[PDB]
């Protein structure tokens, strides 16, 4: 049964090298031409590159945006595909997918989330949002670099109406999501738990 | 250069079939009598997977309900039975011309439901962040469908807004939008009124919400 | 990319999909089915398939006189013409009227009104499921088929004004469809329940239909079986008018002395499923039904006559369905009725079909089970396949009886009979035939099952259970006898098989010991019901919510948790987490204190014992949860409540560690000022007894209706001890130098408020019961004032235990190193007249894996569900345990 | 004392209906075991209904064997409307 | 009649508010069926075509005689899936009734 397992992700500051390994198990790895295809957060699929089979010659081709910087190789003896990402740029954050077949991507790997930015680890800065004066109230998490960060209303007691939006990267390189609840027209606390900083911030929202 | 285009979105329901169509800018039928086209599915949270190749040949392990059809420039992927597991993004992607720069915008597929207008809620900037040295104002939309409602900030700033869209709900298949506009302290204290104008196909009029503190 | 390499990948995808579709076709038509279990009851004392094998291998002739308890006029109905018979012996199930009505829920009224075919078939199906390594109770809701070959032999006689006793149940109790339906109704199966009426071929046709149903995905597993019982002797009388029955009653199969065919009773069932499914699920494969075929003859010389052409055609069809050449099989379980008309035709059909191109040194060996037990009838083919299955398993073909000479009606000069046993490069294969009297010929081909560790957990419990205590004793005796005849079985495998592949019934017992010298005597003492040291017994409760109990001090002893640290890795991990949490708020490590490392403080100091108790209790409770016992409630006692507050989720590990450590450190100055004394009296009596001393003493804790601890100054404590000695009250001084739950703690009150500062309480995930308030408490309310009140105000353990019992809680698991509150809990339980059962985890000088498994087995015996997979393993080697020991009673209809 | 007597009457009637004729099954009806687990059908259900109604002189619903599956539940139901 | 599972008036009032039982009846009914491709090749006048079929079992229902709703809808769905049709593609139903 065909299996592709990726590895070698992790946070990396811009402008250094990185290696993405992808091991194949369940087919003749040598005959297949092997491809890497990235997908930025929120954007569509974007092919990165591929390598022909050793029988064809083993040559490599890459997408227009990755001339020279990126490299593809393959250990046929142990059947792993290696993507060497040299001099990462800030816009290379994506979920790199490992796929079989140069032109037809019949099977895909689980995908490795490679995130690149110059920001270092920070803790969240939670701000309130007063209710309007049928009632909505929220707290906005700001200035946290790493992910994930969880938000629980009344320590998880409140579940109905909670809409924790996806995190968005600001131009400064810091993420800032926001949690909001539509209350039906008692105290409303929200707790932001940030494991990379071990932060457990709490806050009330009141007019 | 060959260009392929499909509908941007196509709401569907479990209970009635569907057909995701798409057209190329060139006759994809190769000289060997094969339309060098493929159809892939990407589910939310899972990697992309192949559905169809060479126009109509279905891949093994795919449900039989899927069926590719068409020729020349015009192609379609017909699904007899729609299921919640099949919601995702469907990419019809050519292979006649290589190398392929990108898959394309795809075609989002989502659970269809009755139209509902959004609940607009402009929120104030808390004084604590004002003394922190930054201004941020957030506009909220909840319980609306379909997605794609456009929100703009009249202060008509169009270079400081960032939007976040919640995924389709599991219970009622609703959508929500949160648009945050950020400004500096000196920039914040220049205009004494900020309005969020939202447009949605389910809205009779562009229901605006204003906020006047400066 | 070039066009060639581009189209190459499309070609690869296309040919891979082609191979997948072709393999789908192959597994959708010619799929080998796996016989994962079987169960038969055939005449001659046979009760299990092993009984059948030892019967047939020994050459025993299982034909005896007619039954006398069935109401037959046996002395009168024998005449060697008008309406009599000339045979006085045949294969009979003399226990056919015996059935365990209570086990299956059936009533004696329905049971006696019910056909014995159904009664035998239910037990046979249950045993067949049990012998497959499957728990029948876990088969409820599965898409399991039921295909029974039965017939309306006539037990209630619908044509004769059905009796008054069996009135109302003579449809449900006697329709042949209900024979298959009742199996699925009782076992809760969901696959189709179809009964087949085909006379002497119904069971093999049922196997065919089950195979087709499984191949089409309509079923996950299937029951292919047959049954035959003789409520009345009419089958002998009607077939005696024509000379069809043998004069002596012996089915001389294929012999020159063939002169008739004696009928017989018997039930025989197989539990089968797809071979790929069996391999995936890790079921033991006994044999592999490769192919099957069924057809008719039609143009036979008379309706009830055979046809060599039809038999050859079905044999060839079965061979082609399996994709096997005729020479592949080296044995056939021929029908072998014994009739003069039938035997030559069957032999000619077998010779024409099978033996035509075989090697000149491997003749086809033909035999018949009918020579041993007579003609079983509907259950003939499904018994013959069992015979061939065990022949392949033991690698020897048993002899067919009463063959003085091969019959001269057929030219043997390819195929030879099994006059004597014969022993056995390629897999063993054998055919079975079930040719019927209605012309429906059937044939199956079976093949030898294809060829298929973990460290042994110490002190693996051996679990036994039954509906009634007598059935439990029978189960113990049967298991003891089975283990006696086995060369050194692996005890952990037996434990796994008993825990997983057998239903947990009401009356339960367990054997927990780490040496293979006491299990035998323990099984014996269970058999005659005598007690034993390593034996536990009990009656599991049908319903009840679980409680974790966290006493305070007292449950300490040096070396506790030391053995568990090495043996149990989960306990080691939990202790490590507790140590990491505690390190910042104390000047030593938990592991050193528990292991007794040199220089580490002893348990005499108050500030070190309480954190150690907290860590041990939390780790033990988490170990219980890891073993699958998730509490429905938690209760504490003084500092133990902090541990409870951690397990309830209200307090994080860091917060609980901070509270316990700082509280004990702030309690250090109280040492030497006073102490506690436990006296056994009611709360009111102790309260009015402490009246002369006033504020000096106070009620520290109301543990139970006759167990109260009073705390106070040492001088007043000694005065009260002397007063109790004068009054003859059993007052015991606890080994503590500090008077908790007394006024003295006010002197340190502010420091206690510093202990709980900075914590972050959260709502309880598991309902926590506060012993201070006496009812459930919200998790967010656990503030510093609450902890000060806990240290100061009297514990009301009795009241909260009564309230918790009022809320339907019935199991009390003490997660201590030694039970300290079990006495008070049991006192409260018997005072309120409830059926709750108390248990503990470890005991003094007993903290190894053996005691842990003893506690787990005790909890399971009390009825608490336990994830035995974690305790024992995910999958061990299969072990063939004895089936259920049914306690049968006679059920028969009188005229 | 009334509850014990009613439980005894229910147990006796259930045992009599459960037996074709003529003690072993009299104790087999414990207060906790469900009647459906004892293998009761519509016919025996209506027979228990008639017997209990005749004993207590009260008209009961024709499914007073599965609405209250335990005998103790039946005793509680009888004690309610009596 | 002991089970009280028959109509006192004798009529088999199906799905009626006044329905109070069933009633038995004799009868023989047989179909000569064939594969549709074989029928078209041989030219036999096809009267109708069974497209899909399914059988299951009630299981642990309220009684051996009593039915099971979940099993009934499950076999209906299985028959539809075997037929390759959906619930909206069936116009009427010959209910057991
Ligand atoms: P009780 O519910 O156990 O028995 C009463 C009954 C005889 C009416 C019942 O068994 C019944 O007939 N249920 C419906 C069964 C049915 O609709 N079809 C089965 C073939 S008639």
């Amino acid at each position: 049964e065909v299996q592709l397992v990726q590895s070698g992700g992790g946070l990396v500051q811009p402008g250094r090298s990185l290696r993405l390994s992808c091991t194949a198990s369940g087919f003749t790895f040598g005959d297949y031409a092997m491809s890497w295809v990235r997908q930025a957060p929120g954007k569509g699929l974007e092919w990165v590159g591929f390598i022909r089979s050793k029988a064809y010659g083993g040559t490599t081709e890459y997408a227009a945006s990755v001339k020279g910087r990126f490299t593809i190789s393959r250990d046929d003896s142990k059947s792993i595909a290696y993507l060497q990402m040299n001099s990462l740029k800030t816009e290379d954050t994506a979920v790199y997918y490992c796929t079989r077949g140069g032109t037809l991507f019949d099977y895909w790997g689980q995908g490795t989330l490679v995130t690149v930015s110059s920001a270092s680890t920070k803790g969240p800065s939670v701000f309130p949002l007063a209710p309007s004066s049928t009632a909505a109230l929220g707290c906005l998490v700001k200035d946290y670099f790493p992910e994930p960060v969880t938000v629980s209303w009344n320590s998880g007691a409140l579940t109905s109406g909670v809409h924790t939006f996806p995190a968005v990267l600001q131009s400064s390189g810091l993420y800032s999501l926001s949690s909001v609840v539509t209350v039906p027209s008692q105290t409303y606390i929200c707790n932001v738990n940030h494991k990379p900083s071990n932060t457990k911030v709490d806050k009330k929202v009141e007019p | 250069v060959v260009m392929t285009q499909s509908p941007l979105s196509l709401p569907v329901t479990p209970g009635e079939p569907a057909s995701i169509s798409c057209r190329s800018s060139q006759s994809l039928l190769h000289s060997n009598g094969y339309n060098y086209l493929d159809w892939y599915l990407q589910k939310p949270g899972q990697s992309p997977q192949l559905l169809i190749y060479l126009g109509s040949n279905r891949a093994s392990g795919v449900p039989d309900r899927f069926s590719g059809s068409g020729s020349g420039t015009d192609f379609t992927l017909k699904i007899s039975r729609v299921e919640a597991e099949d919601v995702g993004v469907y990419y019809c992607m050519q292979s006649l011309q290589t190398p392929r720069l990108t898959f394309g915008p795809g075609t989002k597929v989502d659970i269809k439901r009755t139209v509902a207008a959004p609940s607009v809620f402009i929120f104030p900037p808390s004084d604590e962040q004002l003394k922190s040295g930054t201004a941020s104002v957030v506009c909220l939309l909840n319980n609306f469908y379909p997605r794609g409602a456009k929100v703009q900030w009249k202060v008509l700033q169009s270079g400081n807004s960032q939007e976040s869209v919640t995924e389709q709900d599991s219970k009622d298949s609703t959508y929500s939008l949160s648009s945050t506009l950020t400004l500096s302290k000196a920039d914040y204290e220049k205009h004494k009124v900020y309005a969020c104008e939202v447009t949605h196909q389910g809205l009779s009029s562009p229901v605006t919400k204003s906020f006047n503190r400066g | 990319v070039t066009d060639s390499e581009k189209v190459a990948e499309y070609l690869r995808r296309a040919t891979l999909d082609l191979r997948a579709a072709r393999q789908r076709i192959r597994e959708l038509e010619s799929e080998p089915i796996a016989i994962i279990g079987m169960a038969c009851r055939l005449p001659g004392g046979v009760d299990s398939p092993e009984g059948l094998w030892e019967l047939v291998d020994s050459g025993t002739d299982a034909i005896a006189g007619f039954p006398l308890d069935r109401g037959w006029d046996v002395e009168g109905m024998y005449d060697p013409a008008p309406g009599k018979t000339y045979v006085k012996e045949a294969g009979f199930l003399y226990d056919a009227g015996e059935f365990d009505a209570g086990f299956f829920g059936i009533s004696p009224r329905e049971a006696v009104s019910m056909d014995p075919q159904q009664r035998l078939m239910l037990e046979a199906s249950w045993e067949a499921f049990e012998r497959a390594g499957l728990d029948p109770a876990r088969q409820r809701g599965t898409a399991t088929g039921v295909f029974v070959g039965a017939t309306a032999t006539g037990y209630v006689s619908p044509a004769a004004e059905v009796p008054e006793g069996a009135e109302g149940f003579a449809i449900t109790g006697n329709m042949t469809a209900v024979t298959s339906g009742r199996i699925s109704y009782t076992l809760g199966l969901q696959g189709p329940a179809v009964t087949i009426d085909t006379a002497c071929s119904s069971s093999l046709v049922a196997l065919h239909l089950a195979c087709q149903s499984l191949r089409q995905g309509e079923c996950t597993t299937a029951l292919a079986g047959g049954v035959t019982v003789m409520p009345t002797p009419t089958a002998f009388t009607e077939f005696s008018r024509q000379r069809g029955l043998a004069p002596d009653g012996r089915c001389k199969s294929f012999a020159a002395a063939a002169d008739g065919t004696n009928w017989a009773e018997g039930v025989a069932v197989l539990v089968v499923e797809r071979l790929s499914d069996a391999r995936r699920n890790g079921h033991r494969v006994l044999a592999v039904v490769r192919g099957t075929a069924i057809n008719q003859d039609g143009a036979s010389n008379g309706l009830s006559a055979p046809n060599d052409l039809a038999q050859e055609r079905v044999i060839r069809s079965a061979l082609d369905n399996a994709g096997l050449t005729a020479s592949d099989v080296d044995a056939v379980e021929a029908h072998g009725t014994g009739t003069t008309l039938g035997d030559p035709i069957e032999a000619q059909a077998l010779l024409a079909a099978y033996g035509h191109e075989r090697p000149a040194h491997r003749p086809l060996r033909v035999g018949s089970l009918k020579s041993n037990i007579g003609h079983a009838g509907p259950a003939a083919g499904v018994a013959g396949v069992i015979k061939m299955v065990m022949a392949m398993r033991h690698g020897v073909l048993p002899r067919s009886l009463h063959i003085d000479e091969p019959t001269p009606q057929v030219d043997w000069s390819a195929v030879t009979l099994l006059t004597e046993p014969v022993d056995w490069d390629r897999p063993r294969r054998a055919g079975v035939s079930a040719f019927g009297i209605s012309g429906t010929n059937a044939h199956v081909i079976l093949e030898q099952a294809p060829t298929q560790p973990a460290p042994p957990v110490p002190a693996a419990p051996w679990l036994l259970s039954a509906k009634t205590p007598a059935a439990l004793r029978a189960q113990a005796r049967r298991l003891h006898t089975h283990l006696a005849r086995h060369p050194h079985p692996d005890p952990t495998d037996i434990a796994h098989a008993l825990a997983t592949t057998r239903t947990p019934h009401e009356h339960r017992a367990a054997l927990v010991t780490d040496d293979h010298g006491t299990r035998g005597p323990a099984l014996a003492a269970l058999a005659e019901g005598a007690p034993d040291a390593c034996l536990i017994s009990g009656t599991a409760l049908s319903k009840g919510r679980t409680v974790f109990v966290f006493p305070g001090q007292g449950s300490q002893w040096t070396g506790m948790g030391r053995e568990l640290l090495h043996t149990s890795p989960e306990f080691a991990a939990y202790i490590a987490e507790c140590e990491t949490a505690l390190n910042d708020f104390v000047d030593w490590s938990l592991t050193d204190v528990l292991r007794g490392t040199e220089g580490a403080p002893g348990y005499d100091r108050v500030d070190v014992v309480q954190p150690a108790l907290f860590a041990v209790m939390v780790s033990l409770a988490r170990l219980w949860q890891h073993h699958g016992i998730h509490p429905d409630a938690v209760i504490g006692h003084s500092q133990g409540e902090i541990a409870a507050a951690h397990i309830a989720g209200a307090l994080s590990l860091q917060d609980a560690a901070r509270i316990v450590a700082l509280r004990s450190q702030a309690l250090l100055p109280l040492a030497g000022l006073g102490g506690m004394t436990s006296l056994a009296l009611p709360h009111d009596q102790a309260l009015q007894l402490i009246q002369p001393w006033g504020q000096d003493l106070s009620i520290a804790s109301v543990n139970g209706p006759h167990s109260t601890v009073v705390s106070g100054t040492t001088h007043a404590l000694d005065e009260l001890h002397t007063t109790c000695d004068t009054q003859g009250v059993r007052a015991r001084r606890i080994p503590v130098d500090y008077a908790s739950h007394s006024a003295q703690v006010e002197s340190i009150r502010d420091t206690v408020l510093q202990a709980a500062t900075g914590i972050n309480p959260q709502p309880t995930t598991i309902p926590l019961y506060s012993t201070v308030t006496g009812q459930p408490i919200d998790g967010t309310q656990l503030d510093a004032d609450y902890w000060y009140t806990n240290l100061r105000h009297t514990v009301r353990f009795e009241e909260t235990t009564r309230a918790l019992l009022g809320s339907g809680h019935r199991h009390f698991i003490e997660t201590t190193a030694h039970p300290v509150l079990a006495l008070a809990l049991e006192e409260t339980i018997e005072a309120t007249g409830s059926d709750a059962r108390v248990t503990g985890t470890l005991r003094r000088d007993h903290g190894d894996l053996t005691q842990l498994h003893t506690a787990l087995a005790t909890a399971w015996t009390h009825g608490i569900d336990v994830d035995w997979t974690a305790v024992l393993g995910d999958r061990r080697t299969p072990f063939e345990l004895p089936t259920y020991a049914f306690q049968r009673q006679r059920y028969w209809l009188e005229p | 004392e009334r509850d014990r007597a009613l439980l005894e009457v229910v147990r006796g009637n259930a045992a009599s209906v459960m037996s074709h004729g003529a003690t072993a099954t009299l104790e087999a009806v414990e207060p906790t075991r469900a009647f459906r687990d004892l293998g009761f059908d519509s016919l025996m259900a209506v027979e228990l209904r008639n017997r209990i109604g005749a004993a207590t002189g009260l008209r009961l619903a024709p499914t007073l064997v599965f609405d209250h599956p335990t005998p103790e539940a039946v005793v509680r139901h009888l004690r309610a409307e009596l």
